[PDB]
């Protein structure tokens, strides 16, 4: 039930009954790089240029395109290093 | 070593092309292993080096080389005095690890020139003639139409024959068909016939016409293993069986000497 | 393309029994009796001759490039 | 009709369709009507009589042919529009006799129903016992088998060829084979198959093939490729010539062994070419202005093609230049991977090759050459495979090529079974087998018999790709085909989606950045325009802001770099803003 | 290399490329004016 | 025209940016290998001598990696490149004296792939998450990939020429990611359907069905030979079921030594009488139908697809849930090995002896098919007499077709039931269908029974030949033989009209396969 | 587009003895590429005078 | 002269139309090759109906 | 001994040089085949 | 082409050892024997003669992969008899069996050839 639930909830989330296709993502707030992939990269790119938009690069396809660790999966978190624990670890 | 078998063997046919022998009071493992050394590890001499320096036949070079290496070679008593071409202290051949062959045939007549075994001329008289050239003092017997070639076509090759097991190639496979059968009346029920009546009755069966199987023998086990080897001419049947037994003895003795080195090398 | 030197299944040298087989066929012998007469007594050693295209004959009708 | 059955209107396709209720007569005389020969039935009685069959039987001595049969008015050509006005019988033996009357006015009669099948579907024996999709799959695979494709293959120089060493006629043959000339140019071998589950290496459409068999010639084949090379002279002084490019005294040797080439520039027949071998040597001349004037343009053989040279031809084409064709012969033994398929729509790959000592064996030393799995039969209902094995057993024993004409009421399974029991075997065709590994009898009795298998031209040595770090493209710097066979595998949108589903950001990063197109670009923190001028004197500088201190490093695909540059070239400024 | 070890792009701002910025950023000083590739 | 360089497929954004071509990839045909664990693939030596893996020289690996550098590209286990501290790559083939090459801490040594490396294995079209699982390699010589049989169900792979792609991760982070996220033991239970995605497959399945029968008795040599094959074994032979007259181990005992840990389960074999659970003998089954795994030991039952393959609550499923991925992936390579070596003693076949039934049943089939045709003629006579009344809500053609189709389908079903009751326990069709390996009851019917009505587009064969179906039938022939019905079996041949009609029926299946192949990834792309 | 989407891939009762019912590419061109039956002959053409 | 019409092999206007088996072999041609393919630039072409 | 070619229809060794009118003597046929090499090649009879 | 030469199935490679001997810690008196470059010809006879003893509690063999050339034999014996002794006694029993059989077969061949 999880999967039917999530798909139906994604379709019926903005109040509309959105055609969950390219027609759907054209009517969202996704950035220029996302819609760059779908149909006509150059037209959406030029429209976003003349207007001066920005792609927050929080999506997955954008980070995958620009060759960076996608914000989801193993990349959702960031790792640090610990010094006090590295004391307990001579060799 | 108080746990050995004392087998008994009796023969029923000793034609110059097959032997038929019943090995009694033996385990099934040993019978199947004797069969496997018939088919796999009896040493025979066969061609394993061809150099075709003139070929106009409609068959290409690899074809003639293959079809020629599958010629059987009389390897009766000159396989125990030959050494595997790897353990020879020589370079790629010598009269101790090889038998040089030559072939030279061209068709200058109109009618097709069937190139046969007879055309292969060897370097050693008794050591190897090509079989089907057994003798003339005692049928076409062209051990193969190795190539048929018309006017203008020639064939010149130079073949060397080494010694080999049958696990290396089917060339060095002495036996044509090794027949095997135990419990021909199905007493042990190692096969469970549905409708046991439709099944034909074995040549070695000892059963009346009305009965189909034998009654269940709960305590018994395989014994009286039946055989029928055949030969591709390359080695007489009796010699095939004797060399199989000698080869199994050699295998087991080499295993024992290496095991002794290993046990004594370890603590 | 030419009668195989050995039965694929039972290793029996079958390449020598083809011209004799054609001879027996042009001798009024039937195929079963011709195969039994040549000693072939199994499926495999019999299918080598019973089903064999001898194409080297229709392939020898072409002239050779070397004279 | 009385005229078309002798001669005034061409006895060939001049159809006459009288549509009774509609009240029309439609006479067609034009090209493109598929006609069909059908006998004639006048008053529930054929027009064909024994006199015609006897005259046709003595064909070579007479001058009586099919045309004399059509002139006699016993066979006429019915096209399709005329077919909807005729009442046919399939067999005269019935459907022309008396019972509760189905039809008392027949008009024609089929010669033999097995003529509805085409060429590649007349090969399959007992095609009425198989499922129809399997019959189509056989019509497909039967066009991909190996055999003597034509007799004059030694004087053909074709781009790709395949000649099976020892092909065989089928043992269970359809009677419409002597017209496709299959007994003359066959495409398979009559292997001894056994539908057993021996050891597991034949599951999910796989076969266990006897290694001793394949080592005695079973299903060997040659692969005759044929390369081509023209000697062009396109521009003046831009002459290309066949000649062994020796060394300096010519430039561009490309570091390969030219020992093979004869003085002409072509390798000799019988020289074992390999991967790093040159087969043809050309030396095009420089423009003579601005080493000698001879560059090097020599044909290189790819490692996916190895073998021995068979023919070398030299001649003038229709464009007039000199022009050669070499032929490289390669002998293929069947090994793990190659596709074999029966005539009944069952394809498999050899998964392991056991030796004769290791295969099963009957009481008489017969070992199977192939062991196909039983699980192939039920979901596919190829019950023409089983019957083919049975008929092949009866045939190999008897001595006559069995008859498997599709619609024949005199070939019943029961009759084949009785014929087989007349020769000392189990009537259904099963036999008691043994296990070559141990010797013990296999409990169930394995179905064994001679079936007709084929070697398809999908050999695995033509399918292996492997790219570690190879030729890169000039524009995109994405992977690209090279000398060795592999140029890469696409990591498409579906695989990207699957790796998204897994949650592996790092592996997806590797596949789409670091295994295809890695790059570093210097970018200005102030203006995202990457037009930094990095230098190995360590001077990072951004013309456009007069700023040499605020440059940062950014890793991104050279594809993304090329995209942002092709955008900048349209006055669209992509700004990689690292802040 | 040593230029602020790699930072990851967090935003990509789009805009039209002004003439002044393009002139300053260009590496051809005068601008390309000879349609031929190479003379000597 | 730059705008065209940046355009649709084979463009930049979609072609060269989203889906690229990748290094460290291979592709060759798949061939079975029952002797490999479910987490292993068999790579040939060429693909392994081509692909490499950058390994850093820590003072642990230094001697081994210098030996590898010494070996060179020529021998198989070697190295292709050595990458120094600054990042400058050295080619191990073009060094004049390769012995002088000394490696320090921090250098990389790109070494040929060797047994133990992790690779991601993919079968196009990659539909679900379980189509890029990761395995360990095992370099065994012949030029085809080799993967276990229980792993064919996930990939939807059959070894009839399929090629499968191998990607070799090239860093420790990615190797660890694939090891702890995407390995095939960790992907048995799919989140899509709460089910195990990979269960025991056809040959081992028929073998375990024949092996868990209560009449299978092994003896000393056989039990030792089988115990030799299961990798998780204490080493203690269990005391046999039958002790005297002769030590005889039963099959369920040896199978109890491959059930992992203490698993408690209850299932139901396919041939379970529905009223067996209601009367007496509810827990002492007279046909071994009821499977009861109580404390790791198979107390009673006969195993099938409903008990150890791709189903909810299965022995494999609760094996996973209760005992973890590693023990479960050992639970697949023990069943396969043990039962697939016992199959050498038992053996499995299929022959014409199974596509035949006894004469009484063939006469019963023919009698039913005669009655069915007479009743169709009766309906046709009621229709031509205008005494047929339209069923509520349908025309007269519709009620006529409904009645004739109901008669024909009841005929096929009763014919098939008689066919299936004509079988013997030794029949192999029945073994493969009551096991679960392959084939349905409808196939046992179609081999010895009527083939059945051939529907095209959901209707009987149309009057496409101007009021007839073929020129051999007379006009207005609604009878069975005239619009599809194939009364003959597959063993008894098909009359020429029935063969053309069966072809007309199967062409629709081929077209359906073509359209489904065309639509495979449509919904998935659209809503990803 | 000349053939107005009349289902061309299906086997038609009209193909009896004119086209093989069991020979067609199993890929995308299913039912489109048909092979000729064994006794099927195409009309060559004759003037109707 | 107005051109060169390609010739279908083993048609009535080929150099192979009325030649026997031995003659075909002397011209190095397979006596079983059917005909019905043009030779255009060395590659055989068949015209699908 | 220069490159020895064979005529496809008169079957004569022609022996022409690098620069050559690739036609054959006494029979003007342009199709010519090269002669097998004289370096030995060794076939394992298997 | 990744196709092994056929001579690998019976020839030792570089210094690989013909027979190696480990000890498995699962049960008291067991001992694994890796026989290299052999097959079932030498496996099942050793197994079926290691099994006619009254002191060998476990004799069995395995060819771990049919594309590799290796067998493993596992011998667990009573606390008196060692596995090494059981293996060596089995090999001597088999050699004595085959020697007897060879002599019997020579006698039988000669009898059939002449005495009949
Ligand atoms: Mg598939
Ligand atoms: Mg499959
Ligand atoms: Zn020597
Ligand atoms: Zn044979
Ligand atoms: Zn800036
Ligand atoms: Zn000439």
């Amino acid at each position: 039930y999880r999967h039917l639930a999530l798909l139906c909830d994604t379709m019926t989330c903005r109040g509309h009954l959105m055609a969950i296709t390219r027609h759907g993502v054209n009517r969202q707030d996704t950035g220029p790089l996302m819609k760059c992939s779908f149909e006509e990269t150059v037209d959406v790119l030029m429209e976003a240029a003349a207007h001066g938009e920005s792609d927050p690069m929080k999506g997955v396809s954008e980070n995958i395109m620009l060759g960076q660790l996608a914000p989801a999966g193993t990349g959702c978190f960031d790792l640090l290093l610990d010094a006090e624990k590295c004391k307990y670890g001579m060799e | 070593m108080p746990y050995a078998n004392q087998p008994t063997v009796r023969i029923t046919e000793l034609t110059d092309e097959n032997v038929k022998f019943i090995i009694e009071n033996t385990d099934l493992a040993v019978a199947n292993s004797i069969r496997r050394v018939f088919i796999a590890e009896v040493p025979i001499i066969a061609i394993d080096w061809v150099q075709i320096d003139a070929n106009s036949s409609v068959l290409h070079d690899e074809f003639i080389a293959h079809r020629l290496g599958l010629i059987p070679l009389i390897s009766d008593d000159i396989v125990d005095k030959l050494q595997y071409s790897r353990d020879c202290t020589c370079e790629e051949f010598c009269p101790e690890c090889s038998v040089e062959f030559t072939l030279d045939v061209r068709c200058n007549e109109d009618q097709t020139r069937h190139v046969t075994s007879r055309d292969l001329i060897s370097n050693s008289p008794r050591v190897i003639p090509v079989t089907s050239r057994n003798r003339d003092n005692d049928v076409e017997q062209d051990d193969i139409l190795i190539v048929k070639l018309r006017k203008g076509q020639e064939l010149r090759l130079r073949a060397y024959a080494k010694k080999g097991f049958g696990k290396e190639h089917a060339k060095w496979n002495p036996t044509a068909g090794v027949a095997f059968e135990y419990d021909p009346d199905n007493a042990l029920r190692h096969t469970v016939y549905p409708k046991p009546e439709e099944w034909p009755k074995s040549e070695y069966s000892e059963l009346d016409e009305d009965e189909s199987q034998a009654p269940y023998d709960p305590n018994g086990k395989p014994e009286r293993f039946y055989y029928n080897v055949e030969s591709c001419g390359s080695l007489r049947p009796e010699t095939i069986v004797l060399s199989a037994l000698s080869g199994l003895k050699k295998k087991l003795s080499d295993l024992q000497t290496q095991l002794s080195h290993e046990i004594q090398s370890d603590v | 393309m030419i009668i195989p030197v050995r039965c694929f299944t039972c290793g029996k040298i079958v390449g020598n029994k083809w011209e004799a087989y054609l001879g027996l066929l042009q001798a009024e012998y039937t195929e079963g009796d011709a195969l039994d007469a040549l000693g072939l007594k199994r499926y495999c050693c019999r299918r080598m001759l019973l089903a064999h295209v001898d194409l080297i004959e229709k392939l020898l009708n072409y002239a050779p490039l070397e004279k | 009709r009385k005229l078309r059955r002798q001669m005034d209107i061409i006895v060939s396709e001049v159809s006459m369709i009288r549509d009774i209720r509609e009240r029309e007569i439609r006479i067609y005389t034009d090209a493109g009507r598929i006609c069909r020969p059908l006998l004639i039935v006048e008053k529930q009685k054929l027009l064909l009589k024994k006199r015609h069959i006897d005259q046709l039987k003595e064909r070579e001595y007479n001058n009586y042919s099919w045309q004399d049969l059509v002139a006699s008015g016993v066979v006429e050509y019915i096209d399709t529009l005329e077919e909807e006005t005729v009442m046919l019988a399939m067999t005269p033996d019935d459907l022309q006799e008396k019972e509760v009357a189905y039809c008392s006015t027949y008009t024609h009669c089929e010669i033999h129903p097995s003529m509805i099948l085409g060429v590649c579907a007349s090969i399959i024996p007992f095609p009425d016992h198989n499922q129809s999709p399997r019959n189509t799959y056989q019509s497909a695979m039967g066009k991909q088998a190996m055999g003597v494709y034509i007799t004059n293959f030694h004087v053909r120089m074709d781009t790709l060829a395949h000649v099976l060493y020892y092909p065989q006629k089928p043992l269970v043959t359809t009677r419409s084979m002597e017209y496709l000339r299959f007994r003359e140019l066959p495409a398979g071998i009559n292997s001894i198959v056994a539908i057993a589950s021996y050891t597991g290496y034949n599951q999910e459409d796989s076969v266990i093939m006897n290694r001793s068999a394949v080592d005695r010639g079973f299903f060997r084949s040659v692969f005759y490729r044929s390369y081509k090379e023209q000697e062009s002279k396109k521009g003046f002084d831009q002459e290309e010539v066949f000649e062994k490019p020796t060394r300096e005294t010519c430039q561009g040797m490309r570091h390969a062994i030219y020992d093979k080439l004869d003085d002409d520039g072509l390798i000799a027949p019988g020289v074992r070419v390999s991967g790093d071998d040159v087969i043809i040597g050309k030396t095009v001349t420089l423009p003579e202005n601005e080493r000698y004037t001879k560059r090097d343009c020599s044909t290189f053989l790819r490692t996916s093609e190895t073998g021995i040279v068979d023919q070398v031809m030299v001649t003038l084409n229709q464009e007039g230049y000199k022009f050669c064709k070499i032929r490289v012969r390669s002998v293929r033994i069947p090994q793990i991977g190659d596709k074999f398929a029966s005539r009944h729509g069952q394809k498999g790959t050899c998964g392991i090759q056991y030796r004769q000592e290791d295969m099963p064996f009957t009481c008489e030393g017969i070992t199977p050459d192939i062991i196909i799995n039983p699980h192939a039969i039920p979901s596919r209902m190829t019950i023409g495979h089983l019957i083919e094995c049975l008929q092949g057993k009866v045939s190999a024993n008897k001595g006559e090529i069995g008859d498997a004409t599709p619609f024949n009421d005199a070939v019943n399974v029961q009759k084949i079974s009785n014929l087989l029991s007349d020769y000392g075997y189990h009537l259904r065709g099963n036999e008691v087998l043994y296990n070559g590994f141990t010797g013990r009898k296999i409990t169930s009795q394995i179905f064994i018999g001679p079936t007709y298998y084929q070697r398809l031209k999908h050999m695995v040595d033509d399918k292996i790709h492997s790219r570690a770090r190879g030729p890169i493209q000039i524009l995109n710097r994405q992977p690209m085909e090279g000398r060795s066979r592999d140029g890469g595998l696409r990591f498409g949108e579906m695989e990207r989606d699957c790796q998204i589903a897994h949650g592996a950001a790092q592996f997806l990063r590797e596949r789409l950045f670091e295994a295809s197109d890695p790059y570093q670009v210097h970018v200005c923190n102030l203006c995202g325009i990457m037009a930094i001028a990095n230098t190995r004197t360590h001077t990072y500088e951004c013309r456009g802001c007069r700023n040499k201190t605020q440059i940062s490093l950014v890793r991104m695909p050279y594809a993304c770099k090329l995209l942002f540059q092709e955008l900048m070239s349209m006055s669209i400024a992509p700004r990689m803003m690292s802040v | 290399d040593s230029a602020c070890p790699l930072r990851t792009i967090k935003r990509v701002q789009f805009g039209v490329l002004s003439p002044d910025e393009l002139k300053r950023m260009s590496v051809t000083e005068g601008g390309i004016k000879y349609p031929e590739t190479t003379e000597g | 025209s730059l705008k065209q360089r940046l355009k649709g497929k084979e463009g930049r954004v979609r072609g060269n940016l989203m889906g690229k071509r990748v290094d460290f990839s291979a592709r060759t045909v798949i061939t079975p290998d029952p002797n490999l664990s479910i987490d292993q693939v068999g790579v040939p030596r060429s693909i392994a001598a081509n692909m490499t893996f950058a390994e850093i020289v820590t003072p642990f690996n230094i001697d081994r990696l210098q030996e590898l550098v010494r070996r060179g590209n020529s021998q198989y286990p070697g190295a292709k490149y050595i990458i120094r501290d600054n990042g400058d790559r050295i080619d191990l083939r073009f060094h004049p004296k390769p012995s002088d090459l000394h490696l320090q801490t921090g250098y990389k040594v790109e070494r040929h792939m060797c047994d133990g490396d992790i690779v991601i294995f993919n079968r196009q079209p990659t539909l679900h998450k379980m189509s890029m699982m990761g395995h360990r390699v095992r370099i065994l010589p012949w030029s085809t990939f080799r993967l276990n049989l229980s792993v064919t169900t996930p990939y939807n792979a059959d070894f009839d020429g399929d090629e499968m792609n191998l990607h070799l991760p090239q860093s420790l982070e990615t190797r660890a990611e694939i090891q702890e996220l995407a390995m095939v033991p960790r992907m048995i239970v799919t989140p899509q359907s709460n089910r195990p995605v990979m269960g025991i497959v056809q040959d081992t399945l028929t073998a375990v069905r024949k092996f868990t029968k209560r009449d299978v008795f092994l003896e000393r040599g056989e039990v030792m030979n089988l115990l030799m094959f299961l990798s998780t074994w204490d080493g203690k032979v269990p005391q046999p079921a039958i002790l005297k007259p002769r030590p005889l181990w039963t099959g369920k005992q040896i199978f109890s030594l491959i059930i992992p840990g203490h698993i408690n389960c209850i299932r139901t074999h396919s041939t379970h009488p529905d009223d067996e659970d209601s009367g007496p003998y509810k827990h002492i089954s007279p046909g071994d139908t009821k499977v009861v795994v109580e404390n790791g030991e198979l107390i009673m039952g006969i195993l099938c697809k409903k008990s150890l393959g791709t189903s909810a609550g299965s022995l494999v499923h609760i094996s996973y849930l209760e005992m973890g991925h590693d023990i479960t992936r050992l639970f697949y390579s023990n069943i396969q090995t043990v039962i697939n070596n016992w199959l050498l003693i038992e053996g499995h076949t299929i022959g014409i002896g199974d596509s035949i039934a006894d004469s009484k049943t063939y006469q019963d089939i023919q009698n039913t098919i005669k009655k069915a045709k007479q009743d169709v003629i009766e309906v046709i006579e009621k229709a031509h007499n205008n005494e047929l009344e339209p069923t509520p809500g349908n025309t007269l053609r519709q009620t006529f077709e409904n009645q004739v189709n109901r008669i024909l389908n009841d005929a096929r079903d009763k014919t098939g039931s008689s066919a299936q009751k004509s079988l013997s326990e030794y029949n192999n069709f029945k073994s493969m269908v009551v096991s679960g390996a392959k084939g349905s009851k409808i196939n046992i019917s179609q081999v010895i029974a009527v083939v059945g009505q051939q529907n095209v587009e959901g209707k009987r064969i149309p009057f496409g030949f101007k009021h007839r179906t073929l020129p051999h039938f007379i006009k207005d022939d609604y009878g069975p033989e005239s619009r599809g019905f194939v009364e003959n079996s597959y063993l008894a041949g098909l009359t020429p009209t029935e063969f053309f009609f069966h072809a007309m029926g199967g062409r629709e299946g081929l077209i359906d396969t073509a359209v489904k192949t065309a639509e495979t990834g449509y919904i998935q792309r659209r809503l990803i | 587009r000349d053939g107005k989407l009349a289902k061309p891939r299906q086997l038609h009762n009209t193909l009896w003895g004119m086209v093989c019912p069991a020979e067609t590419p199993e890929g995308h061109a299913v039912g489109l590429v048909k092979n000729l039956a064994l006794m099927a002959y195409i009309s060559v053409g004759s003037q109707p005078s | 002269f107005i051109g060169k019409i390609p010739i279908m092999l083993r048609s009535t206007y080929c150099l192979l139309n009325g030649l026997t088996d031995r003659d075909l072999c002397e011209l190095n041609e397979c006596p079983l090759d059917p005909g019905g393919y043009f030779i255009i630039n060395g590659s055989e072409k068949v015209l699908i109906a | 001994q220069p490159m020895i070619y064979i005529c496809g229809e008169c079957h004569t060794e022609n022996e022409i040089k690098s620069r050559d009118p690739i036609r054959c003597r006494e029979c003007g046929y342009r199709i010519m085949y090269k002669k097998r090499t004289k370096r030995l090649v060794v076939f394992d009879a298997r | 082409m990744n196709a092994p030469p056929a001579f690998e199935s019976f020839l030792l490679f570089e210094g690989e050892k013909k027979i190696t001997i480990n000890k498995d810690t699962k049960v008291p008196n067991a001992c694994l024997f890796t026989i290299n470059k052999e097959d079932h010809t030498l496996g099942n006879i050793i197994k079926s003669q290691l099994l006619k003893d009254p002191q060998v509690l476990f004799a069995g063999y395995k060819v771990p992969h049919p594309l590799e050339h290796k067998i493993i034999i596992r011998v667990q014996t009573t606390p008196d008899y060692s596995p090494q002794e059981a293996f060596t006694n089995a090999i001597t029993d088999l050699i004595s069996e085959l020697s007897l059989l060879e002599e019997r077969f020579r006698v039988a061949i000669k009898d059939k050839q002449e005495g009949i």
